């Protein structure tokens, strides 16, 4: 979800004005399908799994 | 009460009357709001107020 889609974390301080602070993917790793293949999530162990 | 309480140090006592409607409160004078309009800070703030 927040390679994806984004999610919003939470808030940061712009100019004296409070801003939502994002997570995203960058652009071109979510783009194509394939680019599915890119992602790891780590396991219990510390083991990468794509 | 005031003139009493003048000499009192370390300390601003006053002593008044109330307003004849105090929900209006004091229609004495006038009352000035100075608005950050360009997101300057506090400080630039106050020293445009001083």
């Amino acid at each position: 979800g927040a390679a994806w889609g984004g999610s919003y974390v939470n808030d940061f301080i712009d100019r004296g004005r409070v801003k939502k602070v994002y997570v995203m993917s960058e652009a071109k790793y979510r783009m194509l399908p394939d680019d599915i293949g890119d992602w790891y999530v780590r396991a219990a162990d510390g083991q990468m799994v794509p | 009460a005031t003139r009493a309480f003048s000499q009192i140090k370390d300390a601003m006592v006053f002593a008044f009357n109330l307003p004849a409607i105090v929900e209006l409160g004091t229609a004495t004078g006038f009352d000035f709001e100075l608005i950050d309009q360009a997101g300057l800070g506090h400080e630039k703030l106050t020293q445009a107020r001083n």
